[PDB]
RNA sequence: GCUUGAGUCUCGUAGAGGGGGGUAGAAUUCCAGGUGUAGCGGUGAAAUGCGUAGAGAUCUGGAGGAAUACCGGUGGCGAAGGCGGCCCCCUGGACGAAGACUGACGCUCAGGUGCGAAAGCGUGGGGAGCAAACAGGAUUAGAUACCCUGGUAGUCCACGCCGUAAACGAUGUCGACUUGGAGGUUGUGCCCUUGAGGCGUGGCUUCCGGAGCUAACGCGUUAAGUCGACCGCCUGGGGAGUAC
RNA sequence: AAGGAGGUAUUCAUGUU
């Protein structure tokens, strides 16, 4: 999973305090930091189909999360996906 | 996932009787305050209350008679799958009459024959015998 | 960094090089930033089985907080080094320096 | 199960040493499980069924001393 | 009555009591609910070849401690010895068999050595100091209760313990072997205990040579002793080092060999 | 039966203590079980974990036999 | 707007969860030797079979493949299929304590997508044991079987197919409510830990059971009581899960 | 193989063995 360092950095840059864990932003990044992540262990691991189901859960939850933050603020999604590089 | 309060109400109530219950307690809202005072109007329930500023909290007491419970049957008739409304001609008798049909019209919500009696109709919430 | 277990057994006839084999591997493990937190030569010791046909050989323990890819070179070693008979490296979760009941 | 002879011991008193060793260590039941090989699904029927009726009879025990039979 | 058992063995009572029987533990006895442990000198008073009476039968149930946790009990027949050993053993202690320089009666094979109680004292001793073989008990020369020879060593009489040695009178093997075996000479051993550093030849009686492991083959370093001789094989060793001080025997098998 | 590992406050077993786990190999060489001695579950699993790791170092035998 | 549903962060805990790579010991088989000699093996009883070119047995060395005794548990983990030596590397989920944060972000889901025992299929490996087919020997009125001696594909690996099982709890997922008891397993809080004690509070789990439900068997707070949301299916038996 | 006893089973010092 993401260390503890990891973490710390990414709420320090998307959340707006050393304390909010919770945005929505902060969720997304967190989610993508870790997809991109396991990119290379499922790369010389194609038959980890447990550890690959974990990872559309987290794939599936960043779709969500961008979809509730696309309807609440479309100004905050749009610097968003762009900051972290995400297409839609 | 809860997506009918009020049956969960119903539930309770119905459940809380079958299990010999002093009172009941549930999560409250408006249209529950609402549902129990006809209720307690009507004489099904003793008495209500609500405890709670953040989260309030609506305490029944529900009601015996001769030992057995005086709700002898009580079913949610709209529901969020099914939603009934009826005109000021087609509201239902329950037991002849003997029973209320808690009816939401447009002035508030209230029984089946006050709402025949103001000329009105509007949804059935539920069934009370 | 994590922490190591490491017990490797020497063949009973090479036991002047055990010394040396301490050295140099605290010596590669220090140099990779480590931090040797316990060392105990146990010694020579009746095995409870015969290996390669060699009753009592001579034990070493070895308790490291170094990076994992100084200790993948230092099992490298181990496997070529064909005076260790046997080697064991465990994940400790902490550091342990308390003396091991072989040492007393 | 390696058992050596003890001074003034007898050769009865030895071999009955000998025989409640080696049933200690249970070597005949173990042979008998492995002279053919039994299913997975075999093997897990049998546990099942021997727990159910160890617990049922268990039960049934602690029940029996409730009652009087005369 | 457990505790007015305990509060009797507060009065050293001497009671009647049941003995718990005899045991490798020594003696047990049985006061009343009180399973008492004695040792083999101090599970009953009577020094014959069935005790019984002290532990088996109802007899002396002696005051020696009282155990909550072990449920236990002076279990030995008190009020006989001990009591007339107070000035036997002053006289013990003050002689002791003329220093231990005496003979003393055998109470049993211990996992340590071999004990001869004194009466008063009780000695003990190793099991290879009137023999040598690779010894683990050394208690085949005499049943219980024998007659044994021994030199006193190292005895606490302020404690009631003794420690006689058995060389003190046999000729010593090794000023003979001094004489008889200059270094140099080849003999025949058997291997007594076997080690990865060394193995232990007997080449004669009471005398245990080490052969080292760089003794063992010279032209394969790296061979374990354990494969090359079984413990118990009977070898020819040529003597290279005889060291009478530490009595040890420095043993070369490198010279049957070509270096 | 009581656990003798509860009731000492063991965290891990330690594969390293061959006085310990020679109270928990029977004499052919094999674990006991633990409806045997009293041990707890949690502390079956390491206390089998390091017999395991001892047979590997040859502090344990494996059999009586093989030796 | 709000914080109670749903998520995030902080510290730990247990685990045959998954993938990759190493290694250990026992055993089976084969090979080469030494000792040794007339049987071995198999069965209800035999025979085929192996053995004087020296078997079987016993000891020593070697090769190789496959699987991990004991622990082991109506124990644990996983959505299911399923997962069992020990070590390392990569990795998924669950739970608990206290606190902070977001502020309904939820539930269900046709179509679709993926995973999915064993057998089987393709391509190449590897092959100790076991073993369809097959060969022989018996049994039998017959014996294309059960029994015996062998024995190929297959079982193992890598990469692709296949998509199915009594894939079963024969019990769709989510949520709420409704008397109890004895246990297991994994956390945590408190009290005198007086010494494995006492007292609480969470998760998962086995067995009894009350009301109520059940044609009945049963079920029962992990329902098959009482309710709500959404999806899947059923409409006599055979023909037939067949034809087109 | 047959019977008897104890339990759902052990705490039952270690040592000795
Ligand atoms: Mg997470
Ligand atoms: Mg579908
Ligand atoms: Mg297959
Ligand atoms: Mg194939
Ligand atoms: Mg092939
Ligand atoms: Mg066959
Ligand atoms: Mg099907
Ligand atoms: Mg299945
Ligand atoms: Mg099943
Ligand atoms: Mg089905
Ligand atoms: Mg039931
Ligand atoms: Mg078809």
């Amino acid at each position: 999973s993401l260390s503890t360092e990891a973490t710390a950095k990414i709420v320090s840059e998307f959340g707006r305090d050393a304390n909010d864990t919770g945005s929505t932003e902060v969720q997304v990044a967190l989610l993508t930091a870790q997809i991109n992540h396991l990119q290379g262990h499922f790369a010389e691991h194609k038959k980890d189909h447990h550890s690959r189901r974990g990872l559309l859960r987290m794939v599936s939850q960043r779709r969500k999360l961008l979809d509730y933050l696309k309807r609440k603020d479309v100004a905050r999604y749009t610097q968003l996906i762009e900051r972290l590089g995400l297409r839609r | 996932s809860m997506q009918d309060p009020i049956a969960d109400m119903l539930t309770r109530i119905r459940n809380g009787q079958a299990a010999n219950k002093a009172a009941v307690t549930m999560p409250s809202s408006k249209l529950k305050v609402a549902i129990a005072n006809v209720l307690k109007e009507e004489g099904f329930i003793e008495d209500f209350k609500v405890e709670g500023d953040t989260k309030p909290e609506l305490e029944l007491t529900l009601k015996y008679f001769q030992g057995k419970a005086v709700v002898e049957s009580i079913q949610r008739v709209s529901r969020p799958g099914l939603r009934i409304y009826k005109r000021k001609d087609e509201l239902p008798k329950v037991m002849a009459g003997l029973g209320i049909a808690v009816v939401s019209t447009s002035k508030g919500v209230m029984t089946d024959r006050a709402a025949r009696q103001a000329g009105l109709g509007g949804e059935i919430i539920c069934y009370v015998a | 960094m994590r922490h190591y277990e490491i017990v490797f057994m020497v063949h009973p006839d090479q036991s002047e090089q055990v010394p040396g084999m301490i050295e140099r591997y605290t010596a590669a493990i220090t140099g990779a930033e480590g931090k040797i937190h316990r060392l105990e030569d146990w010694g020579r010791r009746q095995l409870a089985y015969p290996i390669n046909k060699l009753h009592k050989a001579h034990y070493v323990l070895m308790n490291v907080e170094a990076p994992q890819e100084v200790i993948d070179e230092l099992e490298t070693t181990f496997r070529f080094n064909d005076a260790v008979i046997r080697s064991m490296v465990m994940r400790t979760k902490h550091a342990v320096t308390e003396a091991s009941p072989m040492v007393k | 199960p390696v058992i050596k002879v003890r001074e003034n011991e007898p050769f009865d008193v030895a071999l009955r040493r000998f025989k409640r060793s080696c049933e200690k260590a249970g070597v005949l039941a173990e042979v008998r499980r492995r002279e053919f090989y039994e299913k997975p699904t075999t093997e897990r029927k049998r546990a099942k069924a021997s727990a159910v009726k160890r617990h049922a009879k268990k039960l049934a025990r602690e029940n029996a001393r409730r009652t009087r039979l005369y | 009555a457990w505790i007015t058992l305990e509060k009797a063995y507060e009065d050293a009572e001497t009671v009647t009591g049941v003995i718990n029987g005899k045991v490798k533990g020594g003696f047990t006895v049985e006061l009343n609910g009180i399973r008492a442990f004695l040792p083999g000198s101090l599970v009953d008073v009577r020094p014959v070849r069935d005790t019984l009476h002290l532990e088996g039968k109802e007899l002396e149930f002696k005051v020696i401690k009282l155990d909550q946790k072990r449920n236990n009990v002076v279990v030995s027949r008190r009020a006989v010895i001990e009591s007339e050993n107070s000035a036997e053993r002053d006289q013990l202690l003050e002689n002791l068999q003329e220093g231990m320089e005496v003979k003393g009666i055998v109470k049993n094979l211990t996992d340590y050595g071999a004990f001869v109680d004194l009466g008063g004292v009780d000695g003990l001793l190793h099991i290879t100091d009137m023999a040598w073989k690779r010894v683990k008990h050394p208690s085949e020369i005499v049943n219980v209760g024998d007659e044994i020879t021994v030199k006193v060593l190292k005895f606490d009489r302020e404690r009631t313990r003794v420690s006689l040695g058995l060389k003190q009178l046999g000729e010593d093997p090794w000023v003979a072997i001094a004489k008889r075996y200059p270094e140099g000479t080849k003999l025949t051993g058997r291997v007594t205990n076997l080690t990865d550093y060394g193995c232990f030849v007997e080449i004669e009686e009471g005398v245990e040579g080490l052969v080292h492991v760089s003794e063992m083959d010279w032209t394969n370093k790296n061979i374990h002793p354990s494969k090359v001789v079984n413990v118990g094989d009977v070898v020819e060793v040529m003597v290279l080092d005889i060291d009478e001080e530490r009595r040890r025997i420095s043993l070369g098998l490198k010279q049957c060999k070509a270096n | 039966k009581f656990c003798r590992f509860t009731a000492e406050g063991v965290q891990e077993i330690d594969y390293k203590d061959i006085a310990t786990l020679k109270n928990y190999i029977t004499e052919s060489g094999k674990i006991v079980p633990s409806r045997i001695t009293g041990t707890r579950a949690k502390y079956q699993r390491q206390l089998a974990r390091a017999i395991k790791r001892a047979r590997y170092l040859s502090l344990l035998p494996y059999t009586d036999r093989h030796q």
